[PDB]
């Protein structure tokens, strides 16, 4: 039988340094080559709210559905997520600072096919 | 579900999990459904050790006269303070005497002492040790406890049961106190810290039945005829083994009676010295959880009774993770007897009536008279119904309250 | 993280896990953050059953005279011993009398008896059952308890409240004791095991308020004027339902007062007989955790009060996993009253002052006089402020200690 | 293993799991191995608040005469009832007097009062507050407690220690009682709810040693000579830090002695006001688990001692999740002293003998004479061996029972 | 040996903003390119009941078998599901609002082959 | 290197509405295209016993080995299973009603190669 | 990019009905097409000991290394295993009855390449 | 249908012996053939802080965003991670010694496609 | 779309019978066809220490970095590991007996591509 070596699909990340008190990292699957993402890690330099949004617009965020998924307190990593978003389903992930001061946010995961 | 918890390593947010075994360093639980504890938070080993007041500290041996045997300061192997007393004898008893500067009143006072056995040999590797009060007329009141291997291998407190009294002894006019042993070829025992506790309350009786024999059913009826509480020192493996043992349903039916309760005796009766501490720990743990499945709950299942009466500080240390109190075995009236206040919940004995009721009945009468707690025990295969009735009628007619082990420990 | 634990099946080493529900056979936790227990380790059902001494035994019915009704041995349906007593009557009361061989002194003694209702019918399906002591001059002192359906369906102990006394009764010179009922068309009740307990301590009062009505705020002020502890028998669903109920903030503010405490009354007040045991169990569990979220902690939240006073041994068995003690309802002075030492933490009643303060005030005066504990209760919508003041002034002026349920259970 | 549990979200059936941290809403555990509790089920804050009976009510201030200072009703900031009393003074003490309608007997009665400090200023931001009893001959007996910032910031009960007595004072013939302070430039303090408790039992002594200095070894020998229990208020970070502190092995060796026990003092001695409540909570939690790893167990590790004696209701609220009882600091005899029954396990002080033994020895003699509990303390680096011996001999010669904190809390 | 990079299969989502009190998001695997779905995430803006239904009809929902899978309370994310549905087996997932007010529902997952 | 999008293998389900009190859904891997199945989900409209059976016959169930795997109480979903069966190894999964009344059973999973 | 549907690799099972008190099911990876196996499930009709053995012989079991992996009590399923064996490394899994009576044993899993 | 044997994608490791007290192992995804990594294991010979960094520079670490992910105490293995980094997103993982003495650090995982 | 059956990548095992008291099984990824391994199972006939080592030498073990991963007590299986080693990164896994007597050690897992 044929042997093939499987290397895992395209790495995805979004990051922002010095996100101000109530500002946010908008993770947009439009930035993915495949147009969909699965975020595995959220490294949070301080407290954040994670929010999943559907847009009315194909290309810009105009809030339709919005659900606040979870709140993270202090500094650390939310490892082992599968929060998913795509361009065609107009889904965005917003990570909003709640720390009372400037923080670094790094979100990593994988690109998924639409 | 939420998102995964903060951290590196394998993290997971779950809804519902099932596990056989969970190990956690930290567990934060918002609502706990865990009535069946194996490990108890309470360490009882040293809670009662300092109850009452120190009478004799042995920090100055000048006040003590060696009447027979010999007395010296022990300054390295010390229980309490700067020193303890070494009691040494060759081919003789030891008897050491302290004369009080003024007449003492010991009405309703119970006696306790710290003890370590280094060496006893001759007729026995053990001795009765006696605290003995002498009045102005040279009448004695004797209280006693046992200096045995195992339980005496390390420093531990004995709570002394009444043994005997000379007629006309005046407990308001005590002139001298005596610590004495039986005669042996070699004696080397350390003592410290004689303590006095208030034991002026009514006399008390605890009855336990060991090893879950079929005769426990007739016992439950007989002691039931006077509302005397029975503790079953239960080995859960023994249930349904043979016609000579209770069935599981019979045991549950006995525990459903208002006066019968169960205490742990290890799943398969593993005694100290016959098995490793690890095997006994497993026996203790399994005994606890199997009895908890049979419906024996917290205050009851916090008591253990030593298999075959065998113990040492090693086993006490292990048992203290699982149980608050344990009891050994003896065959004489004073073995049943403690003051109503303990100083050790681990070193006290129970008196057998397997080999005749006389010593146990004597203990019950003495508990009534001298305001002490008598713990008496039997195996129901060794005791006839008329013997159980003799003991039960003795308990009914005496001025004692019959009590549970739970009650007795909650009094401390 | 470490490597995966020993074993087959799904094994996993984690750093941090979150779950809604965890099931484990065994959990080893190095540091436990679980103050909020639902399932309590303590089984209180049979702890207190053997306290005090058996006075009347019923193992020989020769000492008893049936004055009215009839008395027979029950050897098949036995609480304690070889037998119990069947009290039977047609269109009459039962009155059975035991004459003592010598004058008894019952100063500061409280009375308790084992009871099962087989059948009562006529004017009611229930009866007062009375223990009377009669002196040399034929004066009676009456203590009583209730033989009711549900709570009487299985063997259970009643702790008898003082009811009445003939003027000049000498409790040091008791010559006879009587067990008696009211007259009914049919009576069939089993009795066993009359017990005497020491109740020589000061009289005590417990006040509970049921069902979290808005009037609990005025109650807290009124009973506050004399530092009398109030137990709120709380249903957490009722909070914020309507203007007639406390808000969540008002309830939390009341519990922040040093004399107001909460006990469980079920989330949504599910009573026995109206709902299944499973639904009541859910109500009990939810009541417990919702009150724990409101800050009600261990000794307090170990108490339950029966919704509508309804119970049976079925509900007691279920409740014993969650609570140590529970209280039913009655309308007469003796319903409030128990000896200071209980023998059942499950079968005892409380006296209502919803329908006039007279019986409750009588109970408080009797608790003071006869050294008993009175448990009195109300719904604050049924009672005026001037009635609460009458009761609170009665408690202040009487020789009673007003106490919490926590204090009362810790005394047992 | 079985199949996965019921539910949506990530469900999982496991054999064996290991975790660093587990969070669960519901945990059902069939057999629990979790002896090391951090978070305790018991909330002690308000259990004891309603002990004894209300003597002085403050619901009618007509019975009170302001001898010096001024007295007014507080109807908005009320501890208990409809009102509390505001005691106010400018450049003077406050002294308010209640004359009894008939002579009171206060033999063996202990006094407690609810207190809130609004403002004290002048020589100090704090005052002794004194309950005086005055007899027919105008002899005073004074009991006192401290109105301090932090501990006085919110309503809390003080249990008043004996301070002084005029020769020939007749406690059977009390005609008047006084509440009084020292003189200050400004006084504004609220009082409510004077309570009387029974304290007729024997006098008691508790000895604690703070901050785990090397001198605790000599202390253990000295107090050992008379079997007096020592509580080590232990900070686990301090172990092995320097030659001036105990080693870990030395500490474990001390705790292995029958009369030495440990109580929590926070991992790194974080005091109130110097750190946030969150940092202190972490210190408390870590202190608890580190001492648990060293073998300190349930009843012992349920006690805390405030670092530097600093506290407020904020800290008490946090500590009440972890501990049942805590102790502050004072330098005078009455600071040691409480009635044998507390009404607050959180607001009571200990007397230092770091700066001379006189006040502590006075407290021990007063505990014996007036049937109270004295809590005395030291740092072993501040106290010489001859001073420890002076105190230990004082305790031995006095009519006091030396007790553990565990014993004392179990009495409440 | 041959090396291949594996990108993960087609992203699927269903969403609805402002679902009224007792209304529902019907997740229909007919909307998938492959005609089967596996829902991993349910982001619930308030309380919902999740229900798995078989239809008698190949194309429309006419309830045959229906099982209420689980109830979610308040706002959050049910991560880590594998609730599965296909067109050919006529399986539908209904997420029904139970909040007492209007909510946003976002369900995400993956398309699976029939 | 070559990039390929991996869509997950064939969806499998078995379902029955109104299964009577002691009747059962027999999940037969003969109904799979690949002749083997892995059941991930059991949605149970009431109490059920799950049972794994080997047949003596290649095509019909004649019980050889039978093991009762687990009992489910009330209504819900057993998510995250891997109970496996194949035609060639003559393995069947039986889900038996135990509710005391009629229930809906839906089992979903994936086809596996033999 | 290319889309491929991934069906999971070859199902493996071993089973025995009425295994006597101290007898055993010998799971032999020689019975696998690929010559290696990964057992995921052990359905045990009563108590069993599971044991992993290396043979000295390429084709028959002559015990070299033997480790008793775990003991299962009563009836149920050990789901979620990865006990692995191959022909070339001469590894066998023995499931031994310990029930005191006859039991049914079914082990399922997947074939793995050597 | 075609059968293929899937061997898992390229192993990645970074290691350092005798890392001094406050020194660090810089795990750089530039060292991966595929230019992205997913670290699964951190074997820590003593206490370490793990830190995720974004660089301003395409090729060197000049700290932009930095988040301290977690602290490990004593010796052991952090198994089951998915901390991810890529060259193109300029992400670095720093494992910093905190032991008070020299330690060995070994990090292992897998290369991922960008 | 194309359907392919995925069989899982090459089985790997190392074993030793009668390993003396302080001796060890050296698991060497040089023995793998692909030159890297991921150990999933350690079946331990008695107590063992597991240790991860980097060599200075490309072909022989000369200890550079060494971390003791974990200690196993008594007999059993450490299932569900991912301890990883490769030849090119000179990583070795040593399982050292600590039992006080001779034991059997069997380690199983999968070959991974370098
Ligand atoms: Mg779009
Ligand atoms: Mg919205
Ligand atoms: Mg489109
Ligand atoms: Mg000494
Ligand atoms: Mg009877
Ligand atoms: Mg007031
Ligand atoms: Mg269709
Ligand atoms: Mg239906
Ligand atoms: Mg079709
Ligand atoms: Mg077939
Ligand atoms: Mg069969
Ligand atoms: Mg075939
Ligand atoms: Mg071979
Ligand atoms: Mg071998
Ligand atoms: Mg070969
Ligand atoms: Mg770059
Ligand atoms: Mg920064
Ligand atoms: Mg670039
Ligand atoms: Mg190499
Ligand atoms: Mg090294
Ligand atoms: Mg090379
Ligand atoms: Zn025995
Ligand atoms: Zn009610
Ligand atoms: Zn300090």
């Amino acid at each position: 039988t044929d042997t093939i070596v499987n290397v895992q699909g395209s790495f995805f990340s979004a990051s922002a340094s010095g996100v101000a008190d109530t500002e946010s990292l908008l993770i947009d699957p439009q930035d993915a080559k495949f147009g969909a993402i699965e975020i595995h890690n959220i490294a949070h330099g301080g407290s954040v709210d994670v929010e999943l949004l559907t847009s009315s617009d194909d290309t810009e965020l105009v809030e339709d559905a919005a659900v606040t998924l979870d709140s993270f307190t202090g500094e650390g990593i939310s490892q082992g997520n599968q929060i998913e978003a795509s361009d065609n389903t107009n889904t965005y992930i917003r990570i909003t600072n709640t720390s009372g001061g400037a923080i670094d946010i790094i979100a990593t995961g994988r690109e998924v096919s639409q | 579900t939420g998102l995964n918890p903060d951290g590196l390593g394998r993290t997971a947010a779950f809804s519902n999990t099932s596990a056989e075994s969970v190990s956690a360093v930290d567990a934060t639980i918002d609502r706990l459904y865990a009535q069946d504890r194996i490990e108890i938070p309470t360490d009882s080993r040293q809670l009662f050790s300092t109850r009452g007041t120190v009478l004799r500290n042995f920090e100055d041996l000048s006040g003590w006269t060696a009447n027979i045997g010999s007395l010296s300061a022990e300054t390295s192997d010390v229980y309490v303070g700067s020193q303890s007393a070494r009691l040494t004898a060759s081919s003789s008893a030891v008897d050491i005497r302290y004369s009080f500067g003024t007449a003492q009143d010991f009405t309703g006072k119970g006696f306790s002492m710290a003890l370590k056995r280094i060496d006893v040999s001759g007729s026995s590797d053990s001795t009765p040790i006696k605290i003995r009060l002498v009045d102005g007329n040279t009448n004695y009141r004797t209280f006693s406890a046992r200096c045995r291997p195992g339980g005496g291998d390390e420093w531990g407190r004995r709570d002394f049961g009444f043994e005997s009294e000379d007629t006309g002894f005046d407990v308001t006019n005590v002139q001298t106190m005596t610590v004495t042993t039986n005669s042996r070829s070699s004696i080397d025992i350390l003592v410290d810290d004689i303590r006095v506790v208030d034991s002026s309350g009514t006399g008390q009786v605890i009855v336990t039945i060991d090893d879950v024999h079929t005769g426990d059913k007739t016992a439950a009826e007989v002691f039931g005829r006077y509302g005397i509480p029975i503790g079953l020192a239960a080995n859960a493996k023994f249930l349904d083994q043979s016609s000579s043992k209770l069935t599981t349903q019979e045991f549950k039916d006995l525990l459903a009676k208002p006066h019968v309760y169960a205490v742990n005796h290890g799943y398969n009766h593993y005694d100290y010295g016959s098995y490793s501490i690890d095997e006994i720990e497993d026996d203790v743990i399994r005994g606890k959880y199997e009895l908890q499945d049979l419906g024996v709950r917290e205050p009851n299942i916090n008591h253990y009774v030593y298999p075959s009466g065998n113990y040492a500080q090693e086993s006490i240390d292990m048992l203290s993770n699982y149980h608050v109190m344990s009891w050994g075995t003896g065959a004489e009236s004073f073995d049943a007897l403690t003051p109503n206040q303990l100083t050790s919940p681990w070193h006290n004995l129970r008196c057998s009536f397997d080999s005749g009721t006389a010593e146990a009945e004597q203990a019950v009468n003495d508990a009534a008279t001298y305001n002490q707690t008598a713990h008496i025990y039997f195996h129901s295969d060794n005791v006839t119904q008329s013997e159980m009735e003799s003991v039960a009628q003795t308990i009914n007619s005496a001025d004692v309250t019959p009590i549970t082990l739970m009650d007795f420990y909650n009094q401390q």
